């Protein structure tokens, strides 16, 4: 790996600089190098890894949606034939997106998840695994599409089971996991009722636990609760 | 699109 | 070149798709491939080339400024020593930026400028040459810094001479050239009075020629005149 | 920063 010669601490430092400079591809490459040092990641380091790849894949997903929309319109009745270029370029972006997802899933499988014993790390990584299979599912149309969807579901489900046993209902990782699994149900699994039920129950159980929190924890938890509410408003 | 984190 | 096997028209089509998807690195690579087909570029194709690289280098310049600011603060009195990482990463971004500038300058020199005979193409390319030498000058600190600055000045000056002979004072290319050369004077050449004089005279001569224009040309010209006014307000 | 096009 091209980061093999750089110190772990230097990779982390540069990931933070790349974030400040909004250079998210660099940030992801630095964090990949840090993961490949083989040591477990701290809470802050996990969040750097997550931020970097979320921004990279987020840009790819946005571009893929633009191109997919153009491709769909080109295949409508009365549309003029413009050749293979739209499909080719959509496929190019799609392949790059799949490559990023495969890279993240590879880091999780070699060997972040298997060494993650505390709930805060294990739930975080399993949520990420569900997220990146979900992004693969968004572009999937082949024979393995059902298996891709089930891989996302399985990772989310294991994360949910751990989070319900080991974390309070206001824990921000637990809340963000529920938010994303609910989106999986709505957008991927054709299960809007499950999506709505999960978001509502998560919101209500968090509400009932806010009284235990400091002002700073309350701010963290209510921020994500508002995202759950925003989705409920969109869906109902 | 719906919110995710 | 990796675009050598793709049709010129397909490269142009994909550059437009990349623009819609905000994939400016792809857009630039497609337009580089189109230039390397060896044919002259139309007005629309020149503007695609310009848009693509302006966005790529603009992001690099913004990142370089963030990192340079951090590096400058790290070298202030009382600052804690944090190692070589800030300088290394600033140098990494700087080298990539210089690479993009060298690529654009290489396309202009092989062989866009020498085949550009009409004022609209030749002024456009010479302005770009001044712009990309200006971006090199922004990061230059070595023995060749004066020669880099003079290369920008010389390209801008040739473009100015042609534009004053061959274009009306409201021509948007002429106006944008004057805007950018004025910025060169202010930011690069330590010549704020020349910057102000050029912006003022350009604005006033354009104002006096607006009466000749259609509504659509008037909109194009006044848009750039407002940028000249904005700079004058910033500088006075 | 000043405006350029
Ligand atoms: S991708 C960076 C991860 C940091 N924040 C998140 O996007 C995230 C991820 C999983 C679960 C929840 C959240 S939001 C969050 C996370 C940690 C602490 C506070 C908050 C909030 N609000
Ligand atoms: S980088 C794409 C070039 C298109 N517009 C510009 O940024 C530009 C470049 C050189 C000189 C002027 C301008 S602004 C412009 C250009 C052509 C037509 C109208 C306008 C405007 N307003
Ligand atoms: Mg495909
Ligand atoms: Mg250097």
């Amino acid at each position: 790996g091209a980061m093999g010669s750089m110190e772990r601490a230097s990779l982390i430092q540069k990931a933070k600089l790349a974030e400040q400079a909004e250079r998210y591809e660099d940030m992801a490459a630095f964090m990949k190098g840090a993961v490949e040092k083989g040591e477990e990641l701290s809470n802050e380091e996990r969040n750097l890894l997550c931020v970097a790849y979320k921004n990279v894949v987020g840009g790819q997903r946005a571009a893929w949606r633009v191109l997919s929309s153009i491709e769909q319109k080109s295949n409508e009745e009365g549309s003029e034939e413009k050749g293979p270029e739209v499909r080719e370029y959509r496929e190019k972006v799609e392949t790059e997106l799949q490559g990023v997802c495969d890279t993240v899933l590879g880091l999780l499988d070699s060997h972040l998840i298997k060494e993650a014993g505390d709930a805060e790390s294990r739930v975080f990584y399993l949520k990420m695994k569900g997220d990146y299979y979900r992004y693969l599912a968004e572009v999937a149309t082949g024979d393995d599409k059902k298996r891709i969807i089930d891989s996302a579901r399985s990772a989310y489900q294991e994360a949910m089971d751990i989070s319900k046993k080991e974390m309070p209902p206001t824990n921000p990782i637990r809340l963000g996991l529920a938010l994303n699994f609910s989106v999986f149900h709505y957008e991927i699994a054709n299960s809007p009722e499950e999506a709505i039920s999960l978001a509502k129950t998560t919101f209500d159980e968090a509400m009932a636990d806010l009284h235990t929190l400091s002002e700073d924890s309350y701010k963290d938890s209510t921020l994500i609760m508002q995202l759950l509410r925003d989705n409920l408003t969109l869906w109902t | 699109f719906p919110a995710t984190v």
